[PDB]
RNA sequence: GGAAAACUUAAAAGAACUUUGGAAAAAGAGUGAAAAGAGCUUGAAAGAGUAAUAUGUGAACGGAUAAUUUAUAAGAAAAAU
RNA sequence: CGAGAAUAGAAACUCUUGAAGAAGUAAAUUAUCUACCCGUCUUGAAACACGGACCAAGGAGUCUAACAUGGAUGCGAAUGAGAAUAGCAGGAAAGCUAUAACAUGAAGAGAAAACGAAAAACUAUGAGAGUGUAGAAAUACAUUUAGCAAUAGUAUCUUUCAA
RNA sequence: AUAAACAUACUUUGAAUCGGCCAAGUCUGGUAAGCAGGACUGGCGAUGCGGGAUGAACCGAACGUCGAGAUAAAGUGCCAAA
RNA sequence: AAAAUGAAGACAUUUUAACGAGUAAGGAAACGAAAUGGCGUAAGGACAACAAAAGUAGUAAAGAUUUAAAGUAAUUUAGAU
């Protein structure tokens, strides 16, 4: 008893119909495995800024 | 004030082989078969219920007279429709005996209702008298 | 109710709600938990991928009420007492009655330190504490005491 | 007085509720059908609007 | 014919107070109205917040609203559901209104010199909205949102339906 | 209602043992009441029936008086002389009569009437003591708190309170809001239904005044 | 979920059902009430 | 909190008692259907009996089925000769004098459980939904004549009720007769098969008389009225207060039940005594009306003036019809 | 191994005498509120019989539209000046 | 000649049929058009594929137990305690009351020993509220304030060889 | 440039289904097949209506109940409207 | 779908616009502008002449056979026997 082996028939219609999700804008933004480098630049800065904006917030 | 009171159909959906066979009622059944001639719609057999088929609303369930129906089955009964004598009209119920009968249809001409059962379960007044 | 099901609704349609094709036949793969590594194993895999398989050493008679040790906060112990209590004695200092909040009355047995304590003294009675925990507590200017 | 939509009639002796007035006091009226009026008659010379 | 996209089937957006409760059905009466006749976004965010089930109406504690209403003390939070008491930390003066308060909610904003108003004072007092600050609690702290997904996942796995020998 | 556990109200149950009685309670069960002469003089209300019997028919197409000639306790019926149908050939069979259709008129009385009317009439007049000692201590308890009123005022017309004070309570505004839809128009239209009833009493008066 | 039920055994015949529990209370009741009637400290 | 006063009447003497008492806060409990119905759905089932089919009913044969080539059905039949029966169908549903469909079994689920709670929340907006004559009426009552729709008798004169004459007089100087006779005028039989298993008679609800601990020695003259269901304060349930699921029940308090309902009940800032852990909710809204902020938002000129929909005028063709 | 089968009436008052017939029965007559007449509360469908009406060349039946026949079924007010 | 505009201009009718049955509706027949056997598996059955002679009655997603989602409900860092069980009135398989063991949860990671959470957070966009001008009926333009939910990324902290 | 606010982005739970068949200004094996198997699309399956006499796929065109009008494929000696 | 109105009218409100084929399958109850609308069978708890005799019934129940009416339909209603 032979079957029919596959086909790409009404594939394409079937995609289409919920169409092609795209990735949101946060996909596009992620940061892991990046340079050690600029990882350790950005994370130096930050912690700088954060603390100076703590100790003002602190004072008042 | 009467309106024209229009039916869009005015025979029956009887059911599909009632005819041909007893055992099936003429009581309204959709065919749910996979190869029936009528949901299929094939031209000769396409009859069947729909919504289109509704009559207007503002003519609907009255009767030819021009009221609509209210059964009574007491001479209380006939005092939620004193306001309405325009809109409405009694039905006596199927079980009221002759004696009370009388008493709402007495009741109903001196509140100037209608009565659908004007002539029902009356005495032997056609032979004889 | 009975009358509330999908029974009442299909009653007119001939597979009942459950396909022409594909029959309602009496086993869908098996009776139980059925093909575990064979044909139900994309189901184990998606969802409990460490199903199968040995982890950890065993313990022959587990004595599991020697593991029971209730723990609370730093931030919910004055809930103990109350909160009337807590502005009680909130101007009391060394020298003077402080409130002693014994946690083994309420339940509680080790104290753990989350959250933030009013600026009052206390007098902590528990059977265990954190290291975090001690700190907040005598940085507060209070004591931690023990039990049993 | 009388509702709008309540036209007191005539009993003959039958049962009739407390609320409902006796005969004493009903006056019956001639039911009335003819609403619309009818044409109006003009000159012999005048031509007429139809 | 006409060739179209989808057909119209009903928005799916709900338009009244969900269930039989006799004085919710009163809120959105009166906030339809209002709604309707103001023209105020304030209005129409109350009314249709009051439609929402249950679960999308979570919970917000009274730690939550003296950290928000901490640089506005001469306002009054508005927040359309249940408010809890947070017992860890203590509640200042301030006057809230909202669907409910919890007994030992309203026990302690009456006591700290605050005021709990219901939803018809407060469109009595402030309709259109001028002294209030809109509040609503976090919708992703639910356990059951830890479950959804596949736990086979290498990026965000699931939390694992506990059952038959789970180690 | 009944709180006895060891009797039952199964109608079914009840039957059964109506048919399945013997001989010795199918007698009690076959009673009649005695007329107004004979229950002056022997103050009994009822009694048993028995053979020979004077009993007038008071229920049913004859209500002619005869005497006892068969007491059918299978059957639960009586037999009366004068009530006798032809039996189309021309011979005559006697007419069953349920006991309780017939009041006694004539006693039988041999010897054990005397034994059961005295016993039947002691036992009327202990009651009445009994009745008696507990209705007029019911009287004690009451004048004890009423002591100017008496006890004849419940058997008399009773006066009701026209006073008709009305209470403010803030849930009358959401009456009709508490009402499901069926409810409600019914409700509604016994406003409207009592409304143009007292409209045309109030019509119907002016014209009377009229 | 991965389900475990021990229903695979004859469960209709393990199946104990407590319609005797309302006439439990009214006849260990009766007991301590009877029970003191005999000798009122024989409960204490 | 004004709670307005209430008063007291005498059921023998008809006269008001000289000091009112205040209204118990119960009677301000919100109103709640729904809640009530959840309750009511679930205690309504709670006096239910076991009951089932025999075991073995159905399946008492040594059956087996013919297979095929008999031109006969596969369903199994009935083994041996010398009877109608042999060679019938057997133990299957649809076949005659076998089993049923999955037979009833009397370990079911009679009775329900629900909240304690969730209880209390029901029968407090219960006891205060008979303090409102729209839905005392509307339930089916009479109750035109009475004087103040919360009846509560002094329970002087109910310490004297000892005969069921008594209570009678005591229920028609309060005007309580035209509920009790209308059920007896409106007493008729069952209709269908309930008849054959005892219920027979089939009659409507009157006053409830609910009593106190002190008036226990009255419960038995009330008792023998026709529709007339007597209660205990601390006992009520919605089967009593809400019986069909329908609220409003005629409720005759007695001045001790009366009095007693605060301390049972607490109001909307003291917990109950008699209910622990139970506290009279708040409603939704503060004063459940809407036309007093309708004329707030007048006042300060905030509403717009009501539309009345333009009417749209109908499509014409331009180029015939001139106008 | 293993069935099927409940019901006259309130009361048998369970027709009772004549004619035809070998007899069973039938026709009268009578009982009963009513034959409900014992194959007995009601009495459906399948299948027949009688009466009324209608139709017809290798199936029958149904639907839309009209014609014929039959049936149903709408009224007692009243113009101008 | 004459658009806008200002002043004056005007429509209330006939005939026929019907309680001697009007308009409509139903049944039967006739005539034109139209109509393949239902249910089923199947790519495809009116099928030379199967079941079906006819009628009546019975006849097939139910119950128990565990989990999850979801809609209405009560309470809320608690919820349940109709766990057994003990009392109350009333006589009650119903109703009410029980400072109560425990179940789920408030704290998580590790196989286990052993442990056990703040820099009283930060950034971005975002819900709402005012003021003015203008179109001008509706409403739009400019400015001040606000930071909720949500998403994402950040510093900090608990446990782990490893987050 | 054009279109799009009952737009867009979804979240959760779940049913049925994975025997397919046909056409072609297409292809491979085969002498060929109403044969076997594929790429793209449109259909039948799940679909009636008007036309091809009759036809699952062809042509026109996809269906709430109707009245009137122009039309589509295609037809205008009779069956059969022209 | 959007505007308008909204304690009770009523036909499940008023207006405007677009839409309406269909196998397997889905659309549990409740939700005033209602998150599909309903018919039918049996049983349980209430309601059913509001002035103190309160649904129908020997002046004829249920059932059965038919004649008509209402509803798109499921079905309901009434007349006669």
């Amino acid at each position: 008893s032979k079957d029919k082996n596959r086909s790409s028939h009404n594939q394409s219609h079937k995609a289409h119909r919920n169409g092609f999700y795209k990735p949101k804008k946060s996909a596009y933004m992620s940061t892991k495995g990046m340079n050690v480098q600029v990882l350790k630049n950005t994370k130096a800065q930050r912690k700088f800024a954060l603390a100076k904006k703590l100790e003002a917030k602190k004072a008042a | 004030i009467k309106p024209k009171i229009v039916k869009k159909y005015t025979g029956h959906f009887k059911r599909f082989d009632s005819n041909r066979f007893l055992r099936v009622k003429a009581s309204w059944r959709v065919p749910r078969g996979i190869d029936n001639r009528l949901r299929r719609k094939f031209k000769g057999t396409n009859l069947l219920p729909k919504i289109g088929y509704g009559s207007a609303k503002a003519t609907r369930n009255m009767l030819p007279c021009g009221l609509y129906k209210f059964p009574v089955r007491n001479t209380t009964d006939l005092e939620m429709i004193m306001m309405q004598n325009r809109k409405y009209a009694a039905e006596i119920s199927h079980a009221v005996s002759a004696k009370k009968r009388q008493e709402i249809i007495q009741r109903a001409k001196i509140l100037n209702i209608r009565v659908l059962n004007a002539d029902a379960r009356i005495k032997k007044q056609e032979v004889a008298q | 109710a009975t009358r509330f099901r999908q029974t009442r609704r299909r009653r007119g349609h001939v597979s009942m709600g459950y396909g022409r094709i594909g029959k309602h036949r009496k086993q869908r793969g098996g009776r139980g938990n059925a093909g575990g590594q064979h044909h139900r194993k994309t189901w184990f895999t998606t969802f409990h991928p460490d199903y199968f398989g040995k982890h950890g050493m065993r313990v022959f008679h587990l004595k599991a009420n020697k593991y029971y040790c209730p723990s609370i906060n730093v931030d919910s112990l004055w809930s103990l007492v109350g909160k009337d209590v807590q502005a009680q004695y909130k101007n009391a200092k060394v020298g003077e009655e402080v409130p002693v909040i014994d946690c083994v009355k309420h339940g509680y047995f080790k104290v753990l330190g989350k959250g933030f304590l009013p600026k009052q003294p206390v007098i902590v009675r528990a059977r265990y504490f954190s290291e975090k925990a001690q700190q907040k507590i005598k940085a507060v200017g209070g004591a931690c005491e023990l039990t049993a | 007085s009388a509702p709008q939509w309540f036209v007191p009639v005539k009993a003959g002796d039958a049962k009739v509720p407390a609320y409902y007035p006796t005969d004493d006091m009903i006056q019956e009226q001639k039911k009335k059908l003819r609403t619309r009026k009818g044409a109006k008659i003009t000159a012999l010379d005048k031509p007429a609007w139809n | 014919a006409i060739d179209l996209d989808r057909h119209h089937v009903r928005k799916h957006v709900s338009k009244t107070a969900r269930g039989n409760n006799a004085y919710m059905k009163l809120l959105v009466r009166l906030y339809g109205f209002l709604a309707r006749r103001t023209q105020s976004k304030f209005a129409k965010t109350i009314l249709h917040r009051l439609c929402l089930s249950r679960v999308n109406r979570p919970i917000v504690s009274t730690s939550k609203l003296a950290c928000l209403m901490k640089k506005h003390p001469e306002e009054t939070a508005v927040c359309v559901n249940t408010v809890t008491y947070d017992s860890r930390y203590p509640v200042p003066k301030m006057n809230v209104c909202a669907l409910k308060f919890t007994k030992t909610a309203e026990a302690a904003i009456t006591k700290a010199g605050g005021k709990c108003l219901r939803f018809d004072e407060l469109a009595l007092k402030a309709p259109t909205g001028r002294k209030t600050v809109l509040i609503r609690g976090k919708r992703n702290v639910r356990e059951a949102l830890k479950h959804f997904g596949k736990v086979c996942a290498k990026k965000n796995p699931a939390k694992q339906y506990k059952g038959k020998q789970t180690k | 209602m009944k709180f006895n556990c060891k009797v039952s109200s199964n109608p079914s149950k009840a039957r059964k043992a109506l048919y399945t009685a013997n001989a010795s309670q199918r007698a009690l069960m076959m009673s009649a009441r005695l007329s107004k002469e004979l229950r002056e003089k022997y103050n009994v209300i009822a009694i048993p029936i028995h053979k020979d019997d004077e009993v007038k028919i008071i229920k049913g197409h004859q209500k002619v008086a005869g005497k006892v000639t068969a007491v059918r306790r299978s059957k639960y019926v009586i037999n009366i002389d004068k009530l006798t149908k032809t039996k189309a050939n021309g011979q005559t069979v006697p007419i069953a009569i349920r006991p309780s259709n017939v009041i006694i008129t004539k006693l039988f009385l041999n010897k054990d009437r005397e034994a059961l009317l005295a016993k039947k009439a002691e036992s009327r007049k202990s009651y009445k003591e009994l009745v008696a000692k507990r209705n007029e201590e019911v009287a004690k308890a009451f004048t004890a708190v009423y002591p100017a009123l008496n006890m004849d005022i419940f058997g008399k017309k009773v006066e009701p309170i026209t006073e008709k004070k009305p209470i403010r309570i803030p849930s009358k505004k959401m009456a009709e809001k508490l009402m499901s839809k069926p409810t409600l128009r019914a409700y509604k239209t016994g406003i409207k239904v009592h409304k143009a009833k007292n409209a045309i009493a109030a019509y119907k008066a002016a014209l009377a005044k009229k | 979920a991965v389900s475990n039920i021990h229903f695979c055994k004859d469960w209709r015949s393990k199946v104990h059902t407590w319609f005797k529990q309302p006439f439990r209370k009214i006849r260990r009741h009766q007991t301590r009430v009877e029970k003191a009637k005999a000798v009122f400290p024989a409960t204490i | 909190s004004l709670r307005p006063f209430v008063t007291i009447y005498d059921g023998i003497t008809g006269e008001a008692e000289k000091t009112p008492v205040r209204l118990p806060a119960v009677f301000l409990a919100p109103i709640r259907g729904d809640v009530v119905h959840f309750v009511y759905r679930n205690q309504s089932k709670n006096t239910r009996q076991p009951e089932g089919v025999s075991t073995e009913a159905g399946k008492q044969h040594s059956a087996i089925s013919w297979g095929t080539g008999r031109a006969v059905a596969r369903i199994p039949r009935i083994s041996g000769s010398g009877s109608g029966r042999n060679g019938q169908g057997a133990f299957g549903n649809m076949t005659r004098k076998g089993h049923m469909f999955s037979p009833l079994k009397n370990f079911r689920k009679w009775q329900r459980k629900t909240p304690k709670q969730m209880r209390r929340f029901a029968v407090a907006s219960c006891i205060a939904a008979s303090a409102v004559p729209a839905l005392v009426s509307a339930r089916g009552h009479h109750i035109a004549g009475v004087p103040q729709i919360p009846l509560v008798v002094n329970s002087k004169s109910i310490s004297v009720i000892k005969k069921t004459k008594q209570a009678v007089y005591l229920l028609k100087k309060i005007n309580a007769y035209s509920d009790v006779l209308k059920v007896i005028a409106s007493k008729t039989v069952r209709a269908g098969q309930g008849k054959m298993r005892g219920r027979k008679i089939k009659e409507r609800k009157g006053p409830l008389v609910v009593y106190g601990n002190d008036d226990l020695q009255a419960v038995k003259a009330f008792r023998n009225i026709p529709g007339v269901d007597t209660c205990r304060v601390e006992n009520l349930s919605v089967l009593n207060l809400a019986p069909g699921c329908h609220m409003g029940r005629f409720i005759i308090w007695t001045e001790s039940a009366f009095k007693k309902l605060n301390t049972i009940f607490g109001t909307q800032k003291k917990m109950a005594q008699g209910k622990s852990g139970f506290r009279i909710a708040h409603a939704q809204m503060a004063v459940p009306d809407m036309k007093r902020v309708v004329v707030a938002a007048e006042k300060a000129k905030l509403l717009r003036a009501k539309i009345v929909l333009p009417k749209v005028p109908k499509r014409a063709n331009p180029l015939k019809n001139w106008a």
